[PDB]
């Protein structure tokens, strides 16, 4: 089952948003330059 | 006076998890349609 409902503790809000944008960046570059090594040699 | 009615009790924080989840896939369904809806395709 799933939990109950809420209506406090904005501070959670806060954390979940940050981690949103925070693992975008980060599979981003990780993403990205996990594709490209397929591509060619782009580290000299 | 008193009947604090709780607080600190499952579920609560656990939210913040469940927020970062739900907003990173309803990011990249409004990212990823807004970028196909102008046919743009990385490969096909």
């Amino acid at each position: 089952g799933c939990p109950a409902e809420q209506r406090a503790s904005p501070l959670t809000s806060i954390i979940s948003a940050v981690v949103g944008i925070l693992l975008v960046v980060v599979l981003g570059v990780v993403f990205g330059i996990l594709i490209k090594r397929r591509q060619q040699k782009i580290r000299k | 006076e008193g009947c604090p009615t709780n607080g600190p009790k499952i579920p609560s924080i656990a939210t913040g998890m469940v927020g970062a989840l739900l907003l990173l896939l309803v990011v990249a369904l409004g990212i990823g349609l807004f970028m196909r809806r102008r046919h743009i395709v990385r490969k096909r």
